């Protein structure tokens, strides 16, 4: 889709679990999804 | 258009990252907007310097706006510097809605560790 759809879609994706390391090489979305929610870390995380 | 600094992450980044283009390079093209939204974000802050409430923005806007700002790395302006201690600073504050800490959490980007290593030293000076 669009650009704003996609980093809000793979949040969807993301906030319970798609694998898919391809984002998490993409510097852009990898920095996004690390740390653009606050940091690449959490309290009790969806990601143990 | 700057509604879409609070409305998403998805739609603050993806605006932040489509109007000033994804130049890899030293060009200095649509710096204009980066350092808008660092303004708007500057004054959002620098108003919640007192004890004004803060409305709607300042939590979700504010911190959209400061999220477009490539204030990068380099050397640069007293704004970066500026700018940087402000959130730093800020960080030795509390009661409003600004920081370096959250400002840490949401803004790390390809433009910032530089003005993060300028916040160390600026903030350095605050404390």
């Amino acid at each position: 889709c669009n650009n704003y759809m996609r980093n809000e879609i793979l949040d969807k994706l993301a906030r319970n679990g798609v694998f898919l390391a391809s984002e998490l090489e993409d510097f852009e979305c990898f920095l996004l999804r690390l740390s653009r929610i606050g940091g690449v870390i959490q309290d009790t995380l969806p990601v143990q | 258009l700057w509604d879409l600094l609070r409305q998403s992450p998805q739609p603050a980044q993806a605006l932040l990252e489509l109007l000033l283009e994804e130049d890899d390079g030293t060009g200095l093209c649509h710096w204009p907007l980066q350092n808008a939204l660092v303004d708007l974000i500057r004054k959002a802050l620098r108003a919640l310097q007192g004890p004004d409430s803060v409305p709607p923005g300042v939590v979700d806007a504010i911190y959209g706006a400061l999220r477009t700002l490539r204030c990068p790395a380099e050397p640069l302006g007293v704004e970066l510097h500026l700018l940087c201690e402000e959130l730093l600073e800020a960080c030795r504050t509390e009661g409003s809605p600004l920081r370096e800490e959250r400002l840490l959490s949401c803004l790390l980007h390809k433009a910032s560790r530089g003005l993060l290593s300028l916040y160390g030293h600026t903030y350095a000076e605050k404390v």
